[PDB]
């Protein structure tokens, strides 16, 4: 059908067909394939925190970065205000 | 294996209330309820091959209860936990009946052709995980 | 699973007074109170084939209670805590009959 | 050991990705940074104009 072999598996034996075969767990007995395996997925959760979390700290970065940014702007704009005034200020002083 | 017996073979929509230990591909042991919206399917009631057909399997709801079980798991142990908490539905959905008919949806119809029971779908109910280390441990991750 | 037991199947518009307990993409596990507004729809009903569908399924309450928090979860376990407090009932009703007309 | 090369491979893996993210993070902040002062020395040009 790398790739399918087919859907039949024949005893010329007696006629037995297998129509298929299905696993149901894969339990390894011994207690250590059991909770040192249990230590991974504490890691594959903890890959996950510390990724979610790190990405939450570089949006918050880029939010802090983006809000100085136009805090940039409008304490530059409103010092050219100033200055606009100061302007007739210095031409009355 | 053998808890119910009947004399009538129940041909009406219905589900099955299954429950099933499965494991992802980071070895995340996690258990989940399953619905098996199913029914029969018999396109010439009074034919008597077909008719008789229905009685083929003896436990056809274990028999399909089992295997929708395997299909999902082992379609389930090839993928992380995150994607199977993302996409939970969507997989298990894709496992059930694994096909390309409309990334893409496969179809609307898990059939088995040795006794004319068709899984009309499939329901998840709850992502258990029973070790207590899957729990409070994401409970970390949502404070 | 099997609590009531009547002789009449209800046709009228009700609800059911739900609660389903789901899981969102950030794993915080809560539970939801729903109603589900729902009514039988019978455009011929003198038909018995249209009529006796209505008894097709024996546990209708339970099958689309079941089915209607199935969806609910798989939808909402995509989208984050702040998604499903934000839009609670806009992504839950999106979910419920998921399409686009 | 054979699955301690596992779970360290998936960690690592992780790790990497972690730092990708991170990098790239970082990446679109030198973006936007530069972008900022550089609308700020616009307005910093009327500024020292008026000034």
């Amino acid at each position: 059908s790398l790739p399918k072999a087919r859907d039949q598996a024949v005893f010329p034996q007696n006629g037995l067909v297998v129509s298929s075969v299905d696993v149901q767990s894969v339990e390894p007995v011994d207690q250590r394939t059991r909770d040192a395996l249990q230590r991974s997925v504490q890691l594959a959760i903890e890959i996950t925190t510390n990724s979610q979390e790190a990405a939450a700290k570089h949006e918050a970065q880029r939010l802090e970065q983006e809000a100085r940014g136009r805090l940039e702007r409008q304490k530059i704009l409103d010092q050219s205000e100033a200055e606009k005034a100061r302007k007739e200020l210095l031409e009355l002083e | 294996p053998h808890a119910r017996r009947a004399l009538c073979l129940l041909l009406g929509p219905d589900f099955f209330t299954d429950v099933i230990t499965i494991e992802t591909a980071d070895h995340a042991r996690l258990q989940l309820q399953l619905a098996y919206n199913w029914h029969f399917e018999l396109k010439n009631r009074n034919d008597p091959a077909e008719a008789a057909k229905l009685f083929s399997v003896p436990d056809f709801v274990g028999d399909a209860c089992k295997a929708i079980a395997s299909r999902v798991r082992g379609a389930v142990a090839s993928v992380t936990f995150d994607d199977f908490h993302k996409n939970s539905a969507r997989i298990i959905r894709m496992a059930v009946f694994g096909f390309e008919m409309s990334l893409p949806k496969a179809r609307d119809q898990a059939v088995f052709p040795q006794n004319g029971l068709v899984v009309s779908s499939v329901d998840v109910q709850s992502v258990e995980p029973v070790d207590q280390r899957t729990r409070d441990a994401l409970q970390r991750s949502v404070q």
